[PDB]
């Protein structure tokens, strides 16, 4: 329930290809940029730093949880529906 | 308009009438601490962590069940709240299994995190703690009941998110159980999610059981593709290799639930 | 301390969803007032008292028996059973026909109350929690009910007895065994709990109607 | 007068008492309010 | 005025019935004055009958001690399309407790007649009573009242001829100290199981099936009518300010002749031990402690209740509280540490358990009072108990937290060297 880690915007590269080792069984890559990230304080910042490093890139809107609306009372409630059958 | 005044640490806030202290706490920019507390469901007051003080006011409110009139000022970083969060997770973790090596909740706990951030760093229990046996109510949720801190979350979200009144409390005082009483099955079309509401690892997911950490894993966010509703998704891998798939909030189609 | 009855339910042959259980017609007629007395949309008031009245017909509460009230009073079984795990006089297993209940809280345990138990616990051959192998009496040990002043004190289905002594507890014991049903009551010489030799309230004869209404009324 | 007692009618109480008390009161009352629907389950 | 109080005339009782000398039925209760001028007081409004209360100075007799005059003023609104209801606590769950039991099975008249007279006052369509599960004669008895009272048209449709409907139900409990607690009564009343409920809201405005409720002990409605009847100014001339009226007390433990004596509210614990109760047992000397308001309350030494009174204004003072005024006394030939441990189990028993504070910490409580009982435990743990109970105290969602934690505190607060004493002797038999 913690909310401290969807302060920032993040900035990061596709994902490509990883294969098996043959020895060992570990797990190989072949790009450099797979294991990089980068934070901006907000949207512009990061879209500015990808302008200038000439990167195409995609941008998302941040989605912020909607105010509700909740009452203790409800739960106790005479003829609606929001009648708790246990608590 | 009709937005009251109050006060978060002398800082004034417009809020509308019916607001709780927890949500005028958000609205400035902080997180009370919770166990019991959800959003999407009704509000219990079990847990006792949203535990705050109000100005002027010689007893601590919850903040979660607590509406908010004009005029208050909350002081949620005061020595006393600070003193009741600490009481709370040590009545807490009074009676919960040293279970963190073997939990499949381990680095995800917010149990562990609120530990670290809000309670102490040591025990003085110097009693035996409690064990209570394992439910079975299907094979999609693997029960550990002995990790259960008793939150009251998935009854609730089984009465009114999912309908079903399968789950329940048999018992009273320290040795209240949560289960079905019965041998039965919980079987839902989202029966899974409550996994991901449970804080604890009292209730995990069955065929991840063992399988990895959540510092290991990486986040791919993606769209769900089994149905037409198109419920966004976090596919969680591990060296090129789906470890699992977790809901995404998006509050126009899934909320933050998906299908099983 | 420790409980010692399980909160969560098993099958048994004698304990099954299937073992036969219904209501006489004459407790679906108490069964119809009880839900009459309650508002009409929160018939699952009446969870309570219905619950509670298979018991006086069965002496126990099997499943069958929740079963049976969930779907009288249309509620879901899980709800059925949290009300009957919750409450500590719904017997969800079997008893014997006689059920002693002794208070050992701290005002009957002032007064002596453990020479009652074990009095009881000599008599009867059984520990605090069994039950006698010719299934007729059940001794439990139980909180505060509600006679401190007139303690010690024993329940015994819904019976009172009060100012109990060894002797007096044997004596109870027996006449149970022969067949009649001893009386309620405190023991030795005394009613409703006032000084044995004191009397110092309620001496004079009681005063008649409208002895000091006010004036304008 | 006070040297008697008068409450020895409980002696003579059945398992069943209070539940005939119940239904036999069940014609004195006045009807109970609605709720406007069957249950809130409804 | 008057300084000195503690003597109570016989014919200035409120419950002339109380010890079951004289016939309890209807025909008894008109003899001895009830259903008097029932309709003259139905008739004179329900703004009448709250300042008549306001004025009296009564207070909330189940323990919390709140004015009843402006707890039943709340629920003086008009209707907003919802029935209102009161409820009456009968579950007499608090060890030491017995006036409401002898007061529903040996004067019921009394009880039914000041739930009508609550009510109207309140404007209540019915009221409920909430009788314990194990009291079964008595509710029988108070069933059979009720009957008589329909039969005579006293109460029901066009009760006393005043034109209000009210209808008075019984039911019944089963096995729950928790359910007293009012919000856990109503959610025991609406089928649940007895766990309380958080406030806001409060039960004047959500309360029983979500309408407005309002809870009052059976004392405190017993006494109502005839406060209504005589005027509240008599029964404000009893005791000393904000303590107004007589009060039933139970006196047991160690005491000669255990009892149940209604008296003038500030009398002396020794005077009311020593008259009524017939003394301490081996003389007052051997007094070693006592609890005057039942198992919620903390016990004071012999010095403190040598001079004390019985209000809530004296014993709070004595950072005890007169609680539901239920006087258990122990002698210097009981093992008080004992005592405490088994009042912190049966706390441990009795708690519904939904708040983690209460639970949690109470089973921790009994768990350490039960290996001080043996001495078991090391002297600076005692202070960490003390801290135990100031983290429940407070945080719980109902008062049972409270009424844990302090026994415990006032046990410490009292008889640490005591403790100290047992558990420096289990280190020395036990090196
Ligand atoms: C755990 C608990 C149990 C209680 N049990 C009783 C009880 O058995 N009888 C009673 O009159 N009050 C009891 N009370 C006090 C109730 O709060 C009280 O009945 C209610 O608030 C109304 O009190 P009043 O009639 O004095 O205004 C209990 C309180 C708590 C916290
Ligand atoms: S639930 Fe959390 S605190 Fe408990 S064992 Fe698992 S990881 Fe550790
Ligand atoms: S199983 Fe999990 S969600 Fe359910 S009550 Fe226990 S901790 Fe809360
Ligand atoms: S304090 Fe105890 S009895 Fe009261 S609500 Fe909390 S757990 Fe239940
Ligand atoms: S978050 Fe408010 S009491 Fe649990
Ligand atoms: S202490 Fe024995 S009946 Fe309450
Ligand atoms: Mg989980």
């Amino acid at each position: 329930s913690g909310v401290n880690n969807t302060k920032k915007w993040k900035m990061e590269f596709d994902t490509r290809e990883r294969w098996e080792n043959p020895l060992m069984g570990w797990s190989s890559t072949a790009d450099p940029l797979s294991n990089l990230v980068l934070t901006f304080s907000t949207k512009e910042d990061a879209v500015a730093f990808a302008e200038k490093n000439g990167w195409s890139f995609d941008v998302e809107e941040r989605k912020v949880p909607k105010p509700k609306s909740k009452s203790y009372g409800a739960n106790f409630s005479w003829n609606k529906r929001t009648r708790v059958s246990t608590k | 308009s009709n937005l009251i005044e109050v006060f978060v640490d002398g800082q004034s806030v417009m809020v509308e009438p019916g607001t709780t202290v927890l949500q005028a706490c958000e609205k400035v920019g902080m997180q009370i601490p919770r166990f019991c507390y959800h959003e999407r469901l009704s509000v219990a007051g079990n847990c006792r962590m949203c535990l705050v003080e109000i100005e002027k006011a010689p007893k601590v409110v919850a903040a979660c069940a607590m509406p908010v009139m004009k005029g208050w000022n909350i002081l949620t970083n005061s020595e006393k709240s600070k003193k009741a969060r600490e009481g709370v997770m040590e009545f807490l973790l009074a009676n919960h299994p040293l279970d963190c090596p073997i939990c499949d909740q381990g680095g995800e706990c917010d149990l562990q995190d609120q530990s670290m951030m809000f309670g102490s760093d040591r025990s003085r229990f110097l009693e035996g703690k409690r064990a209570v046996e394992d439910k079975n109510i299907g094979p999609l949720v693997k029960t550990i009941m002995t990790r259960c801190i008793q939150c009251t979350r998935c009854i609730r979200f089984a009465s009114e998110i999912a309908g079903v009144d399968d789950l329940g409390t048999t018992g009273r005082g320290n040795d209240m159980q949560v289960g079905t009483y019965i041998e039965k099955m919980f079987m839902s079309e989202l029966s899974g999610n409550i996994i991901d509401i449970c804080p604890v690892g009292a209730l995990t997911s069955k065929p991840y059981a063992f399988t990895a950490r959540p510092w290991e894993t990486r986040k791919t966010e993606s769209i769900d593709v089994m149905d037409a509703v198109g419920s966004n998704i976090v596919v969680s891998t591990r060296t090129g290799e789906v470890m699992r798939i977790l809901p995404r909030m998006h509050e126009d189609i899934n909320e933050e639930w998906i299908s099983d | 301390g420790a409980g010692g009855a399980l909160f969560v339910h098993r099958d048994t042959p004698e304990n099954n969803p299937d073992t036969p259980f219904d209501f006489t017609p004459e407790n679906y007629k108490r069964i119809e007032a009880i839900v009459k007395n309650y508002p009409e949309g929160h018939k699952a008031a009446a969870v309570l008292p219905v619950l509670d009245l298979a018991q006086r017909q069965n002496g126990w509460l099997p499943i069958s028996a929740m079963n049976k009230v969930a779907e009288i009073l249309q509620v879901p079984p899980m709800r059925v059973y949290e009300v009957a795990t919750f409450y500590t006089m719904y017997n969800r297993k079997p008893v014997g026909k006689y059920h002693i209940q002794v208070c050992t809280t701290t005002p009957c345990m002032l007064r002596n109350s453990d020479s009652i138990l074990e009095a009881i616990q000599k008599k009867l051959g059984i520990k605090v929690g069994e039950t006698t192998p010719d299934k007729l009496f059940t001794l439990i040990e139980v909180e505060c009910l509600g006679a401190c002043v007139n303690a010690p004190m024993v329940q015994i289905n819904d019976n009172y007895y009060e100012d109990l002594t060894p002797k007096d507890i044997e004596e109870i014991i027996d006449e149970l065994k022969a067949g009649k049903i001893p009386k309620p009551g405190p023991r030795s010489g005394r009613f409703s709990c006032e000084p044995a030799g004191g009397l110092t309230s309620l001496t004079e004869p009681p005063k008649g109607p409208g002895f000091g209404v006010q004036a304008g009324l | 007068d006070n040297s008697t007692y008068r409450n020895l009618q409980h002696h003579e109480y059945s398992t069943y008492t209070f539940l005939d008390l119940n239904v036999e009161l069940s014609k004195f009352r006045m009807p109970q309010p609605s709720s406007g629907r069957q249950s809130p389950r409804h | 005025k008057k300084t000195s109080f503690g003597s109570l005339k016989d014919e200035d009782r409120i419950f002339t019935n109380l010890y079951g000398r004289h016939d309890w039925r209807l025909k008894g209760a008109q003899s001895r004055g009830d259903w008097y001028k029932t309709k003259e007081i139905l008739l004179k409004g329900p703004d009448w009958i709250l300042g008549e209360v306001k004025t009296s100075g009564l207070r909330g007799r189940g323990g919390a001690g709140f004015p009843t005059g402006l707890k039943w003023s709340f629920m003086n609104k008009p209707s907003d399309g919802r029935p209102k209801y009161l409820v009456v606590n009968a579950d007499e769950g608090e060890p030491g407790t017995c006036k409401d039991r002898e007061i529903i099975r040996h004067d019921p008249h009394k009880l039914v007649e000041g739930c009508l007279v609550g009510g109207r006052a309140m404007g209540a369509r019915a009221a409920y009573i909430y009788i314990r599960g194990e009291f079964y004669n008595e509710a029988s008895n108070l069933q059979v009242a009720i009957r008589e009272a329909y039969e005579a048209g006293l109460i029901g449709k066009n009760a006393c001829g005043s034109g209000y409907d009210f209808d008075v139900f019984v039911v019944r409990g089963a096995g729950a100290y928790i359910c007293g607690e009012e919000t856990a009564l109503i959610e025991s009343i609406e089928g649940k199981q007895g766990k309380p409920r958080l406030k806001p809201p409060f039960p004047a405005d959500v309360g029983v099936f979500g309408c407005p409720t309002t809870v009052a002990n059976v004392e405190t409605v017993a006494v109502s009518p005839t406060i209504c009847r005589r005027g509240g100014a008599w029964f404000a001339s009893f005791g000393r300010e904000r303590n107004s009226g007589t009060k039933l007390f139970n006196i047991s433990g160690h005491v000669n002749h255990p009892c149940t004596v209604e008296e003038e509210m500030s009398v002396p614990l020794k005077e009311l031990i020593e008259k009524h109760a017939g003394g301490v047992i081996g003389g007052w000397d051997n007094l070693l402690a006592v609890i005057p308001g039942g198992s919620s309350t903390p016990l004071i030494p012999k010095s403190v209740c040598e001079t004390v009174l019985m209000d809530f204004d004296a014993l709070v003072q004595a950072q005890t509280g007169l609680g539901t005024a239920a006087v258990i006394v122990m002698d210097r030939s009981t093992d008080i540490v004992k005592a405490i441990a088994r009042l912190i189990e049966f706390y441990k028993h009795e708690s519904c358990g939904q708040c983690t504070p209460c639970r949690e910490g109470v089973d921790w409580m009994n768990k350490v009072m039960a290996r001080f009982v043996k001495g078991d435990a090391r002297p600076a743990e005692i202070d960490s108990l003390w801290e135990i109970s100031k983290q429940i105290e407070g945080h719980t969602i109902c008062a049972l937290g409270d009424g844990a934690a302090w026994p415990v505190q006032g046990l410490i607060r009292h008889f640490r060297p005591e403790l100290e004493e047992r558990m420096q002797q289990f280190a020395l038999q036990h090196q």
